[PDB]
């Protein structure tokens, strides 16, 4: 039916500029206004800006004004959010959303898309360092992966490329002192299944193009 | 401005209400509208002109609105119901859509658990790299809040400590995780290192070695 | 394009006075003291202490605190009425005095139940454009001629509602700035009739969905009784 896809999201420097896209299907897209609400980390929802069906006129929060521009391609279905000037606190998940504003309606959003994280921030991104975390010597084996010292968030893993799914616990990540991200994945595999079956974890970091495959073997 | 209460909480199959304070500005006078967050997801509409539900809203939600407050009740309460719940009014004196800061709803009733603790060792090729990494997982504990202590050779190590908040797994228990660092000379100048977990008033130990 | 003064002389403003005063909503001259509005209008509105009737207005500049106004003794909103998809989006303004007709206030007739079906060839949407929350009124007062648009062409497009016989659609014109409770205007036979009332919808050009007016011949029997 309906979706919104967003991307254009990533790490960016203090000052730098950032373009969003969202992708509009199973609705026409040209009927609807539309717009671009963030959430900053642990906070509650603040829209940005507001376009109309035409894109005739264009609406921003106080906050973003003469640095966001909001405009819209009917025929691509496409909504963009050209971000300039970006700050510290402009970092956020921004979300698409079909909005309805009528006095007849009240405002409200009733279609919204999956968010893209927006990083401002001046550290440099950093690709994680992926250790194996041995199986040692009673039935089960617990073994995985630590995904260490990574920026910004996220990092996806899995287990013998989507082989190995169930008993596979990817933990939240940590944020180390530092500012880097550490995370652990396990796997309670049959002990007796060691050395015999090969265990892989595929770790990727989007931000830095960062891809291991990193066999687990025990000690 | 929309307030609403940081936290709420239920049992499964109790009403729970979350409630929006709000002016003559905004929710006085304004159509209010819910929407739930789940973890990791983006929100959704489950309440539009203050007590209309979308198609595909259940029944079970039910919207309110009297003065300058507005109500989400939530009947029928499920585990899969935790979530942020957030209200939002057009407000005309500012001259924008506000959301309330969102009530974290948790839903109660599940049996006290033991933390499950696995604890890892540096690995090799840690090792070969000058660094040197504890690892202590734990898992399947409820109530979600657990202490951790770490120990060289059965005496406290306080400093290069790292832990994760408790976070909910998807059959509804808690994990958190806890990683020591150490300098390859620390790891060899010890017998054993050890993680102690405690979760209401009991600790569950683990012990790694250098090989 | 621009109205001139005394163009649309059923046509008036209406204001509310809490917290400031601004323009609210549009709506007709249908009697001595009553104005024919849209009842979504009055979803912020607590009693009609708070509203102002505006005839003879062709700027909103125009309006100080000096101008002369008819206050409002009765808000008469649809007992049916729930959302404006949902149809019975009308509402009927007692005033607390009689409206003394000129060139600059009049009213306009009702259509005719004989005319149920006919198609209008000559209809008109006006006002100072509010219809959503952040959009920004016109000076001037605003006209259009708008073609009507079938029930049936009109449900193809609103897929995901119910477009009933209580609704009129009007579209597919050769922006509009008509505001909620405001007039469609349909001149038959050298006769103004108020055909429809400024409901739901997207707008009138040729690229949109049609606008859903509140289908006033289907409420004559409404308006008559809550008249009498």
């Amino acid at each position: 039916q309906v979706q919104l896809l967003e991307s254009g999201g990533g790490l960016v420097q203090p000052g730098g500029s950032l373009r969003l896209s969202c992708a509009a299907s199973g609705f026409t897209f040209s009927t609807a206004a539309m717009s671009w609400v963030r959430q900053a980390p642990g906070k509650g929802l603040e829209w940005v800006s507001g376009i109309s069906g035409s894109g005739s006129s264009t609406y921003y929060a106080d906050s973003v004004k003469g640095r966001f521009t909001i405009s819209r391609d009917n025929s691509k279905n496409t909504l963009y959010l050209q971000m300039n000037s970006l700050r510290a606190e402009d970092t956020a998940v921004y979300y698409c959303a079909r909005e309805l504003s009528y006095l007849y309606s009240g405002y409200y959003f009733d279609y919204w898309g999956q968010g893209t994280l927006v990083t401002v921030s001046s550290a440099s991104t950093k690709g994680p360092s992926v250790f194996p975390l041995a199986p040692s010597s009673g039935g089960t084996a617990a073994l995985g992966c630590l995904v260490k010292d990574y920026f910004p968030e996220p990092v996806t893993v899995s287990w013998n490329s989507g082989a190995l799914t169930s008993g596979v616990h990817t933990f939240p990540a940590v944020l180390q002192s530092s500012g880097l991200y550490s995370l652990s994945s396990v796997v309670t595999v049959p002990s007796s299944s060691l050395g015999t079956q090969t265990y892989i974890c595929n770790v990727n970091h989007k931000p830095s193009n960062t891809k291991v495959d990193k066999r687990v073997e025990p000690k | 401005v929309l307030t609403q209460p940081p936290s709420a909480s239920g049992t499964p199959g109790q009403r729970v209400t979350i409630s929006c304070s709000g002016s003559s500005s905004n929710i006085g006078s304004n159509d209010v509208s819910w929407y739930q967050q789940l973890p990791g997801t983006a929100p959704k509409l489950l309440i539009y002109k203050n007590y209309n539900r979308p198609s595909g809203v259940p029944d079970r939600f039910s919207g309110s609105k009297s003065g300058t407050s507005a109500s989400l009740a939530i009947s029928g309460l499920q585990s899969e119901d935790e979530a942020d719940y957030y209200c939002s009014a057009w407000d005309q004196r500012q001259f924008d859509v506000v959301f309330g800061g969102g009530t974290k709803l948790t839903v109660l009733g599940q049996p006290k658990a033991a933390p499950s603790v696995t604890l890892f060792p540096p690995s090799s090729e840690e090792l070969q790299a000058n660094k040197a990494t504890l690892v202590c997982l734990i898992s399947d504990f409820y109530p979600g809040a657990v202490t951790v202590a770490w120990k060289a050779d059965s005496s406290p190590v306080k400093a290069g400590v790292e832990t994760t908040t408790p976070s909910k797994q998807s059959n509804n228990k808690y994990a958190a995780s806890s990683y020591l660092s150490l300098t390859p000379e620390q790891w060899k100048s010890h017998r054993s290192y050890s993680c102690q977990v405690t979760h209401e008033g009991s600790t569950v130990e683990k012990t790694v070695a250098p090989t | 394009t621009a109205s001139v003064r005394g163009e649309w002389p059923w046509q008036v403003t209406l204001h509310t006075t809490s917290p400031t005063q601004r323009h609210l909503c549009g709506g007709s001259i249908i009697g001595n003291q009553w104005i024919l509005t849209a009842a979504h209008c009055f979803y912020g509105v607590e009693s009609p202490k708070i509203l102002r009737v505006y005839s003879g207005i062709l700027n909103q500049s125009e309006i100080k605190e000096d101008t002369s106004f008819f206050g409002v003794q009765e808000i008469i909103i649809h007992d049916q009425y729930k959302m404006a998809e949902s149809g019975y989006d009308i509402a009927l303004l007692k005033l607390e005095t009689t409206v003394n007709y000129t060139d600059s206030q009049r009213p306009i007739s009702l259509p005719s139940k004989g005319d149920r079906n006919v198609i209008y060839t000559d209809c008109w949407v006006t006002g100072w454009g509010y219809r959503k929350l952040r959009d920004k009124i016109q000076n001037t007062l605003q006209k259009a001629k708008i073609p009507l648009v079938t029930n049936e062409e009109c449900q193809k497009r609103y897929r995901g509602h119910k477009i009933t016989h209580k609704m009129i659609c009007a579209g597919y014109r050769e922006a509009c700035k008509g505001d909620s409770g405001g007039p469609l205007s349909c001149k038959h036979n050298e006769v103004w009739h108020l055909v429809g009332i400024t409901s739901w919808g997207e707008g009138c050009a040729q690229r949109e969905r049609p606008g859903v007016y509140t289908n006033v011949v289907e409420y004559v029997d409404w308006i008559l009784e809550k008249t009498q």
